[PDB]
């Protein structure tokens, strides 16, 4: 008689990688690197907030395009290509530090500055890029400093906020550069300007410097911000005879939460923990080749178009 | 290849068996007939499950963003992050490729060695009444029914009921 | 296991055995002994010695502070910093899991075949004088006493001199 | 009936559970830990010349606050910094301050060279203040001088101050700019006349300008003293055009060799020894990784995000 | 070694072998001669190829310098750059000597089963003609001239023609 | 009495130590090194359009400086730059010297673009000084101008120009503002009254004030000039006012910036240069130095890592 011991093959052997071959058949095998991508984001089981057109920035100054985003709770802020949070154009100081302090956050609470001045001294300015309600308007959260009376030097002021809370909150400001002296001298003076703000734990000189430059919006002129942290139970001065326009409100940031940079749609009737520009990675694998710019739980990048892992033995044919 | 069953001694697999990864075909006077083996291919895909299950995860770390991706931040510091996000996708990359290579060989060869095991299981129980062909078959020198050949494949088989007839039929 | 050994045709260790990894137990007509193979129990403490000695030490890399404990670090290099240790330590989690992983699968299939290399060191020395029990233990067919016993574990067996003796009880 | 004889491994009743490759639940005979999650509450400080400095924070040892007056100078390998130490006593900061002390850290000791800086008649070099309180009365700096003018209201002098470093190693010059809380303080010790303090050297330029302005009370002062520094090469003069607001060094700090530097809550330990530190102290393991903390300086473990990872040290356990 | 074949029951290698890796000394009537096997020689040179073909190689991976050769930079940035760069080289050197301990140690081993390999399908041919020496012999037991030989060799060894002659020795 | 057959493996008498992860002393038949311990000392130059600078600073080539005369314009695909390089030929540095720096050995090209001036008699632009030697005689920085007043000690006309960009591409412009050593040698040149200076563009805009105070004599002059730099954007005006550049400069593509101190060879191909010169293996790891520049074996602490080839070596 004859009994033989013997194993199972197939037809269609796909090939995998070992220490010893690069093109050895086996029976069954398996990706490890995922290729296919997702341009949506995935956002069930989360309190996200979409911004949109408001850049971070604009959520603590209050600009037009970011009225709804002053305040809120969340544990995901998302930001688009070209979101604008500037009216009146120039750039703020140490600009990208604030920003992804912000989408490091999980939400923006205000409190009020309690800032009063003069009867001689007009909080109201406005301009013609910000617009609120169809007309023109000013940030939500600062009041532009200017005397009421044309012509006439704007008096030295001393203000002082007080941080109350346990916590601390993020006081911004800001300092308008005009390129001229004929509207400069009449809303402020024709001296030459002092403004020199002073806490516990920062402090600082500013000039309003006047130079030649092409018109952005209508405007010839240029405004800049300048932010600090005030400490719990410490306190912010302000001295300035124009110049300054001091916040309304300051900031206080709430929690943790993911920050995502992209211009793809949102989807929640998906789940997802890694996202990138393109969108959503929602799979089980270990590696991935569609980005090395990615956040949250991510597969690892890695330069393979394909990695396969063999999941049964060599397949002998005839 | 490693244990020299698998592309080794058994000239070649059976596309006609399906069920199974290893196991028998018999030839007696009832004809020939084909049988699986439970315990050698559940050992080997269990194996398997258990590579798949460490392998196909992820880490549960948290990553911030260090790049703005619709602004250019400081030049120096952006080549500093350019410089390590290339270096550690050269090290995670290497490292893939080592991880499913080395995994690869492994799997290919604990599958030839679940076969060999099952083929020395065998061996050791027909004791003095079989011989071995030489391409993965035992010769059997005593008459063997369908219950002879199932004590064989259930690892039931008694070698000493045919021992005295199977010797004298080895001697000639 | 991978060598069939361990957890294999050798169906459970012994408890009872406190001076080796591997040894013998035989019954002749003098009663019962065992006795552990101190060469094979060698092998297998010495490469995991090897083990150890290479897996047990740190890297004298000399490192210095880049985060302060008691003080603010700038937002931009420390969320830089921040993503650079956590790549670092998931690489560093990863091989770690990886390098025992891969050596706790070598140092049990590295002991499997100590235990298989044993086996057919003694079936060698047995050569005719003997039959695989297919438990891993060798049924002899020549009256085999203590001094007998003794000289399969001191590897001094010389098989011709029972050989006579034992293939007439082989075969009858 | 047949002499047999039977080969056979050891095995144990109460056998180990380790993960391989294939299976996350094995048994086997032997196993030992290779990540560590025990650390020392001390700092293991034997054959090492090392300094605790206390609540002397190092910058403070270059200025010199009261604080660090036994620590203006020495030798070390290793140099331990306290939570909530002080460097400034009169309210004030250092641009590139992080920068600063991590290159005090990394040192070995530091030399202090006197400048020999001299002043006109009009100008009170003995500047002083309540916040620096040492021996009872009021004081200062011991490595810096406040310079005032003696006749309250009178504009400062023009004076121009240089130090050459006639040494072989470079030096660690630093100064401070003086920035008072109102233009009636200006005016009282300074006077009227625009103020410009101007430094320079072969390798360094920068002029600084006293901020007038409101602001909080620190130690009870409204004014400010901020802190610049630069390192003056073997041979090269550095030089102060200065009237008024400027903070005049007395004397100057060369930092030598290398010393190991530990920021840890941790009380020393001159017994036991290491060569592994972080905030809660030693770690004098054997092992390859730990899981204590991703912030340790000198020759570690790597940290790993794992409780345990068991090494097999003996065959698989098949147990009667 | 795992498979017990080299450094094992063959007690050395042959300096005289220069035509290949494993081969064969016989012993006759009509004197001695030695062939080398090429099928397991050519075996193991492709398997070293193919680790030499992945391990000697460099990622096509375009690295700037971050740090200035000629001049300073920002002393706290230098701090994190020379950090990062430790840690780097830290994973490199200990990724490269795991990658070099393992294949040496897979080399070694894949090495002692080609040869075991060999030594079992010599075992298979010859069946109940030859019985096994202890040191990687089989001592035939009928007149074995050089084509009888060569027939063992190149795999065309019918034993049943010399199995009669063979029997009648070996019971004696 | 039986006729024997014999397995056996081959051996050498001269085997190689190797490590596994079980031993330390492993001897096999065969194993070649993975570590390259042995570099040379030149910098391979084939299919490469290489530019050894020499004497010239990157920053000089942009700023004009006498040494870079022959380097003022060019394409490449590799720039090399050498010790005690001379980029300002009258004394100062850079604004993100290092950062400016990178985006020239970054950039495989530079494109230089007159920038089209003119001016009136009351300011003297074609300020020359005798720090930099020119054929002889004096001469000035090639692609900047001077701004100091017709007669010493006259108040400085506050003229004002502009320069448009008309280019597909990002155009970068350098402008040299003067530290005097003193208030006598400032009085001279821009006049005792007080001055600024200060740019604007649809992205940059910043103040600059002169900094006057006495200081060591650096190659002959205490006095200092520190240039400041800025791109502007396609379709955009650069405005600066002060109390002057007249040709720009553009970057050209990419390439590979090597920093050596090593001679360069006409028939050598390779893809990793040091400050050691080039490092031309086909193995994986090296020990040579972890600064490295192009495609590169990874850095290891390891002087050799010997890789088995063969089996265990056992002779008799
Ligand atoms: C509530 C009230 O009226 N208090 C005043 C009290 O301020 C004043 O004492 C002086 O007040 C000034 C300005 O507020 C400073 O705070 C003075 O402090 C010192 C200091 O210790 O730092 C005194 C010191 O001698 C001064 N030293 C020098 C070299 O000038 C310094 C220094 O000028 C300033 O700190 C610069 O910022 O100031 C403090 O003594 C007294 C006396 O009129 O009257 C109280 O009623
Ligand atoms: C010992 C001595 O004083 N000898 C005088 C000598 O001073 C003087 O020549 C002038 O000396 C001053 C002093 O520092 C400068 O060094 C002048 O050098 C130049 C320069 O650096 O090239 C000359 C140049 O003519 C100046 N620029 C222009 C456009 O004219 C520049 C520049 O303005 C400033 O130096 C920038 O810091 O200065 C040098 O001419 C002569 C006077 O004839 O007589 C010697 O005997
Ligand atoms: C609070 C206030 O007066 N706001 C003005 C604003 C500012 O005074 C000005 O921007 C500061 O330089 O100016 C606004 O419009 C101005 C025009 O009226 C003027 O003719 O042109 C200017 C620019 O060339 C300037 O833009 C503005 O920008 O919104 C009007 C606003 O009420
Ligand atoms: C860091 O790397 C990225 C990707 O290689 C660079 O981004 C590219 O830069 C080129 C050349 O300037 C641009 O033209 C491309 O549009 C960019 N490509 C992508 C995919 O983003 C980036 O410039 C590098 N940054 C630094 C500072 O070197
Ligand atoms: C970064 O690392 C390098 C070397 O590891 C340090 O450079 C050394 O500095 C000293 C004096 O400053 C020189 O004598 C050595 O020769 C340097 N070594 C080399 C190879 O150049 C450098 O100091 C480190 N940077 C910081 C910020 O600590
Ligand atoms: C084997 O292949 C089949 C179909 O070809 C597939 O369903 C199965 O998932 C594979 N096994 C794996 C990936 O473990
Ligand atoms: C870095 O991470 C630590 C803890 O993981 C956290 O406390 C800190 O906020 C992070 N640093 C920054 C600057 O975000
Ligand atoms: C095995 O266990 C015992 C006690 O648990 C110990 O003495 C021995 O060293 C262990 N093996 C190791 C740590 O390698
Ligand atoms: C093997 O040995 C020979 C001669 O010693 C040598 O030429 C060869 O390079 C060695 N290694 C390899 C991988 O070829
Ligand atoms: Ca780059
Ligand atoms: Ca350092």
């Amino acid at each position: 008689d004859k009994i033989c011991l013997g194993h199972h093959a197939v037809a269609n052997g796909t090939i995998v990688k070992t220490l010893t071959n690069e093109q050895e058949e086996v029976t069954n095998a398996t990706e490890t690197v995922e290729s296919t991508s997702l341009n949506r984001l995935c956002m069930k089981g989360r309190n996200h907030k979409d911004l949109g057109n408001c850049h971070p920035i604009g959520m603590l100054i209050g600009t037009p395009a970011c009225d709804l985003h002053l305040t809120g709770t969340w544990d995901t802020l998302i930001e688009r290509k070209n979101a604008i949070a500037y009216c009146y154009p120039g750039a703020t100081v140490n600009e990208e530090a604030l920003r992804q302090k912000i989408m490091e956050s999980g939400g923006i609470s205000k409190i009020n500055t309690g800032f009063t001045y003069g009867s001689s001294i007009n909080s109201a300015g406005t301009t013609k890029a910000c617009m609120r309600n169809g007309g023109n308007s000013f940030y939500a959260e600062l009041k532009w400093l200017v005397s009421k009376n044309k012509g006439q030097n704007f008096p030295q002021t001393t203000n002082t906020y007080r941080n109350a809370d346990t916590a601390e909150h993020l006081i911004m400001w800001g300092i308008h550069h005009p390129s001229s002296t004929q509207e400069k001298n009449d809303l402020y003076g024709t001296q030459s300007l002092s403004i020199s703000v002073g806490s516990s734990t920062y402090k600082n000189n500013f000039v309003p410097v006047v130079g030649a430059r092409p018109q952005v919006n209508g405007q010839s002129g240029r405004i800049d911000f300048h932010w600090t942290l005030v400490q719990p139970g410490d306190k912010i001065t302000f001295s300035h005879n124009g110049g300054l326009i001091a916040p309304s409100r300051v900031s206080k940031l709430i929690g943790r939460g993911l920050g995502i940079q992209s211009e793809a749609p949102i989807d929640n009737s998906c789940e997802s923990k890694c996202f990138w520009r393109g969108g959503s990675i929602n799979t089980r694998l270990p590696f991935q080749n569609l980005s090395p710019r990615t956040v949250g739980q991510c597969p690892k990048y890695v330069n393979k178009k394909s990695l396969m892992l063999a999941t049964g033995m060599r397949n002998v044919p005839e | 290849g490693l244990f020299g069953a698998i592309a080794g001694f058994i000239e070649n697999g059976w596309e006609g068996m399906v069920d199974g990864w290893y196991g028998f075909r018999h030839q007696n006077a009832q004809g020939t007939g084909q049988a699986a083996d439970y315990k050698s291919t559940q050992a080997a895909i269990d194996q398997i499950t258990g590579k798949l299950n460490r392998i196909i995860k992820k880490t549960n770390t948290e990553f911030e963003s260090i790049e703005s991706e619709f602004s250019e931040i400081d030049h120096q510091i952006g080549n500093v992050i350019n410089w390590t996000k290339d270096s550690i996708t050269d090290i995670w990359t290497y490292q893939a490729e080592l991880l499913v290579a080395m995994e690869n060989q492994h799997t290919i060869d604990m599958a030839d060695s679940e076969m060999l095991n099952l083929y020395e299981r065998v061996r050791k129980q027909l004791r003095q009444n079989a011989e071995e062909d030489g391409k993965g078959c035992f010769e059997i020198y005593h008459a063997c029914d369908d219950s002879c050949m199932e004590s064989i494949r259930n690892n039931t088989y008694d070698h000493s009921q045919y021992r005295e007839e199977a010797l004298l039929n080895r001697l000639n």
